[PDB]
Order: C-alpha cells, then structure tokens, then sequence
C-alpha cells in the first residue's frame, strides 16, 4: 500500500 | 499539529501515502520524493498522519478515496496540509 | 480542526469517546454529557475526530490508551484538545 | 454498538 502522489 | 501547502507539480507533491486500510483507519506519510514539493517545503516528515486535505478532514476516507483527492489538483493549484506527528 | 481546553472534574470531562479498538483506527466523541464541561464549553460535537491530547498526537493510540490518558488528569488540571470535523 | 467509553 505506498501511493506516490 | 502541522500546516503546510504545497504547490501541484507534473510530477505531483512528492510524498508517498500509507495506510487507509479500511474507512475507520487513518493514512500517513512513507516517504518523501528527492527534491519533490513536500521535502523542498521542509515541514512535512514521514510517519505524519494526514488530518485533513484543504478545509476538508480525510481521517473517515480510504487509501484510493484520499489519493484521488490529490490526484483530482490540476497543476499549478496547492493543497492545504493538516498533518500530526 | 477545532481547538479546546477543558477542566476536569469528579464527574469527568463530560464526553464518551468510540474507535481506537485496533492502533490503525482513530478515536472519536460519540457522546456529550447534560451540563457537562464539554456541552457548557459548546465547541466539541459528536462524530469529531480526536487528534491531539496536551499536544501529543492520540491518531494511532488504542481506545485504551487514550481513556487512560484522559483519567490520568487530576481534578481541576485541564487538557488541550485538538480535534477534526 | 461499537465500545463507548465516557471520561
């Protein structure tokens, strides 16, 4: 679950 | 509690999201990109909890739902950060 | 986000609080009590997100721990709320 | 019917 935004 | 705003760029706000798991769960911060908006701005750090995202609280919202509210900032526009480490 | 402080009495802070039932789940105030600090206060209201207790951040602390806190105050000291709405 | 807690 790590998102870059 | 910190506040900050940061700037949209084509590369987006430099910093990653963890957490949001299910909708009573809260999302935070994993990791912070190279000379992105985020680290540049120096307040933001990993492990800080997103509070709420422009007049607006995100602590009741999932990963996908608070990741297209970020997403969804045309560049140019900045996002009001409420953050708690 | 809210900011209050509240005094405490025999009776307690005249709030009930929900959640924190795993570390990934926030806390929040489900109740308010008849003539209680809380409602004489007037600023918390029911369904706010608790953030911080005394400045310590309580996103990521078991429903447990932050009962705990919330009795550990003596009568008549007060406590900095930080709360999302 | 969640844990309510009052303090």
């Amino acid at each position: 679950r790590e998102t870059q935004v | 509690s910190i506040h900050t705003k940061l700037r949209k760029s084509s590369r987006g706000f430099g910093f990653t999201v963890v957490g949001g798991d299910e909708p009573d769960e809260f999302l935070q911060i994993k990791s912070l990109v190279l000379d992105g908006p985020a680290a540049l701005d120096g307040k933001m750090e990993t492990g800080d909890v997103i509070v709420s995202v422009n007049d607006t609280c995100v602590l009741g919202h999932t990963h996908a739902q608070v990741v297209k509210i970020f997403q969804s900032i045309p560049i140019g526009a900045s996002v009001d950060l409420e953050l708690c480490r």
